[PDB]
């Protein structure tokens, strides 16, 4: 059992670059792979990016190079860094955890772990 | 240990050829020397040829010739263009290397006798 | 950092190989021309026969001296034969002798080497005729120099051979170790190969192939450039002038102010390479020896074989460039196992510490290729399918050897017992640990990951592989396919006796 808290978000510019950083604290932050989940106001939450234990990074449509992930285990947090961010991404952000899973890793299913989740506004 | 069983003889008369085959019942060691002897009457046993088992070979001459098998461990000593002397009683002998490895035409270092074919 | 390690270290080890395996095919090629060259009935050259031993087998004794005398070299001076007895137990390898060659046993109450006159005409009186002798049980050390002073009396005798209590030669062994004496004449030394003939037990077949690889490999390697430190135990020879000058110090070692007694056969080798000879190894002479069957013996005798190594390397290195240019092949292969040596124990412990899972794949599969390359071309080259068995020869290298060179180092500078196998133990527990440490921090399962399934793969591969390879050892040990032909002849020769 793992206990994910997330800090940061705030208005910014469109355009700008704006950081999120999930922390989670248990027996072992290394074996755990984590996964960052928005969810719109209108529209279901979707997978946006995720990293493995092994520094695999996984990325969703349309945001390859945009959205940069990383992880670092001194502290035991994971920060997710977005860039030339766009109006229509907008949304609340949620940090998961998993430590046992199969083939399936964009579903919400596969992810038991999940945080408070912050919500980020921009403005054009 | 081992035994020397050979056959062979009759009466030939100085124009023709005979053949000698010597059989031996043990083994040879791949070392031990074999030497073939012949006795005229009235007179003592003389050197006549010899061979390893391994290989090598001696006489005395080229009239009389040596071969070894081998396989079968036997041995034949073929000889051709006979004399009225060359007829004796001959002997098939052995020699052993445990004593020493030198090679000599002495009767007495072999122990190992045969019987004769004549 | 772990990639770029894994990778230089393999790329280095293929390449030594191949070297290695073009240098012994090159050897090779020479002597073959040289024996091309050779006159049927060969035996310009003398030779004496020089047997040791010590609390030996009744069978096997009266075997390897069946074999001598099965020999097919028609220049054969004596054979001596001595014995560190001087026992009521003793006797047995005296009665022995005298079933298989005369009975003149001479029993001396002195040692030559511990006595005033080191000439062995106060003990001996004839030189025709084979004689035996029994001495107080003093070493390996003191039965060689015996047969040495024995095979001095005449002249005549111009090369001498050393075989073991437990050697089986074959027909044409001896010819084929003294021919290349002729060949030059600065070749002093004839290094013969040995062969493992019991085959009953897994670490004896793998022992076998280590020998057969080694004798194939580095002994031809080192001989092509005339530079070999280990003529072989249970087959060697030697020139007669080079034994009378190195006699002395042979037996007046001193490393530390004690006596040596290990190293009976490298120390030798040593000294015949000190004052600048060449020794030529040829693998067309083949001899059969045991090799142990307990783990135990097999790490107590790698100890010792290490102890001597790392005694006589400083020696080695010392006297290599007094050949000139020959001897930097020689330095770079001593070079090549030091670094060898500590760039394994520095992965091993670097593995320990991070316990990655991908470094400890791709190793792992880097070495099981490695060994698959040095199993086929040992197959290749002996015509034989049974090679492919080599790739358990890395546990038993790893679980035997390591702690044996440790326990060589440490000794350098109940209480029995903890100085030869507690070193072992602990190494034991210390690999366990580190498993154990490794399997605990990786105890996830992610089957989305490239990575991760990549090594799951290479692992299972790799335990199905052992388990495939374990099992066919295992039918063959059942069928008796495996036991070599003769090993086949020795058990029915025991059986009818
Ligand atoms: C179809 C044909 C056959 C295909 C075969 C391959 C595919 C197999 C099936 C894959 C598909 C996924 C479905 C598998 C279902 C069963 C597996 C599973 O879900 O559990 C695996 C196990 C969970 O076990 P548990 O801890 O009890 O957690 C249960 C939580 N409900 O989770 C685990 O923790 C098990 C993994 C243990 C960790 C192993 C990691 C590697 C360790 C390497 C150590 C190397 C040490 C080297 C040391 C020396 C180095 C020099
Ligand atoms: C839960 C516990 C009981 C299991 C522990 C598993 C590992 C700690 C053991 C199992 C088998 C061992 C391996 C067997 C063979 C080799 C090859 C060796 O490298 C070579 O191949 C050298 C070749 C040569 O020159 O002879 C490096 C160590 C290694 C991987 C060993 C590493 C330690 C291993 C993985
Ligand atoms: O005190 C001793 C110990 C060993 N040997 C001989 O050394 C040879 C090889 O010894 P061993 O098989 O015990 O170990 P190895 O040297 O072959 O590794 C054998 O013929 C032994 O008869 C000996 O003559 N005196
Ligand atoms: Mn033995
Ligand atoms: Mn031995």
């Amino acid at each position: 059992q793992v206990q994910l808290v997330e800090s940061g978000g705030g208005l910014v510019q469109a355009g700008g670059s704006l950081k999120v950083s999930c922390a989670a604290s248990g027996r072992a932050f290394k074996t755990y792979r984590m996964a960052w989940f928005r969810q719109a106001p209108g529209k279901e939450r979707e997978f946006v990016s995720g990293i493995s234990a092994l520094e695999t990074t996984y990325y969703a449509d349309s945001v390859k190079g945009r959205f940069t992930i990383s992880r670092d285990n001194t502290k035991n947090t994971v920060s997710l860094q977005m860039d030339s961010l766009k109006p229509e991404d907008t949304a609340v952000y949620y940090c998961a955890a998993r430590r046992y899973g199969g083939t399936d890793y964009t579903t919400t299913g596969s992810y038991d772990y999940w945080g408070q989740g912050t919500q980020v506004t921009v403005s054009s | 240990q081992v035994q020397l069983v050979e056959s062979g003889g009759g009466l030939v008369q100085a124009g023709g050829s005979l053949r000698l085959a010597c059989a031996a019942s043990g083994r040879i060691f791949s070392s031990d020397t074999l030497a073939w002897f012949r006795r005229a009457p009235g007179k003592e046993r003389e050197f006549v040829a010899a061979s390893r088992w391994s290989g090598g070979g001696t006489d005395y001459k080229g009239r009389f010739t040596f071969s070894r098998d081998n396989t079968r461990n036997t041995m034949c000593l073929e000889m051709n263009s006979l004399k009225p002397e060359d007829t004796a009683v001959y002997y098939c002998a052995l020699r052993t290397a445990r004593d020493s490895y030198y090679y000599t035409r002495n009767p007495t270092g072999y122990d190992y006798w045969g019987q004769g074919t004549q | 950092s772990a990639v770029w390690g894994i990778s230089v270290y393999g790329v280095f080890v293929l390449g030594f190989y191949i070297a290695q395996i073009v240098f012994s095919e090159f050897n090779r090629m020479r002597l073959s021309d040289w024996i091309s060259l050779r006159p049927d009935n060969w035996n310009a050259t003398r030779v004496a026969v020089i047997i040791a031993g010590y609390r030996e087998d009744p069978f096997m004794f009266k075997k390897c001296l069946e074999s001598v005398r099965d020999s097919e070299y028609g220049n054969v001076a004596r054979l001596i034969c001595v014995i560190d007895g001087d026992e009521e137990e003793d006797l047995k390898m005296a009665e022995i002798y005298k079933q298989v060659y005369n009975d003149n046993v001479k029993k001396p109450g002195v040692v030559l080497c511990e006595s005033e006159n080191k000439n062995g005409s106060t003990i001996d009186s004839d030189v025709s005729k084979n004689i035996c002798i029994l001495q107080p049980h003093r070493g390996k050390r003191e039965s060689l120099y015996t047969g040495f002073q024995l095979a001095s009396m005449d002249p005549s005798v111009h090369a001498v051979v050393l075989i073991d209590s437990d050697t089986v030669l074959e027909k044409n062994a001896i010819l084929e170790v003294v021919y290349p004496l002729s060949c030059d004449p600065n070749i002093k030394a004839v290094a013969g190969e040995c062969k493992i003939w019991n085959t009953d037990t897994i670490l004896s077949m793998l022992v076998s192939w280590r020998y057969f690889s080694a004798f194939n490999v580095e002994r031809g390697a080192q001989s092509l450039w005339k530079t070999v430190q280990c003529v072989g135990g249970p087959l060697g020879a030697y020139t007669i002038d080079i034994i009378n000058e190195i006699k002395d110090p042979w037996i007046t070692q001193t490393f530390l102010g004690n006596k040596c007694t290990y190293g009976d056969d490298r120390r030798l080798t040593n000294e015949v390479l000190m004052r600048g000879k060449k020794i030529v190894y040829t693998p067309f002479a083949v001899g059969w020896s045991d090799s142990p069957t307990n783990v135990m013996r097999y790490i107590v005798q790698q100890t010792r074989w290490s102890k001597s190594w790392c005694r006589e390397i400083w020696y080695t290195l010392g006297s290599a460039w007094k050949h000139g240019f020959s001897g930097i092949y020689l330095a770079f292969e001593c070079m090549y196992q030091i670094m060898y040596f500590f760039l394994v124990m520095y992965l091993f412990s670097y593995i320990a510490i991070k316990a990655d899972i991908r470094a400890q794949t791709a190793t792992v599969l880097v070495s099981t290729l490695v060994t698959i390359i040095k199993s086929s071309y040992l197959a290749l080259r002996a015509k034989n399918l049974k090679a492919f068995y080599f790739v358990l020869y890395t546990y038993v290298y790893f679980f035997c050897m390591i702690p044996a060179r440790i326990t060589a180092m440490f000794t350098m500078f109940v209480w029995l017992w903890a100085k030869q196998f507690l070193i072992t133990y602990m190494w034991w527990a210390g690999v366990l640990a580190a498993g154990v440490y490794s399997i605990v921090d990786n105890w996830y399962f992610d089957w989305a990951d490239i990575q991760y399934r990549f090594a799951l793969v290479g692992i299972c591969s790799y335990l199905v592989f052992v388990s495939i390879v374990l099992v066919i050892y295992l039918i063959g040990k059942i069928t008796t396919w495996n036991y070599t032909p003769l090993q086949k002849e020795l058990i029915e020769e025991r059986y009818l006796h």
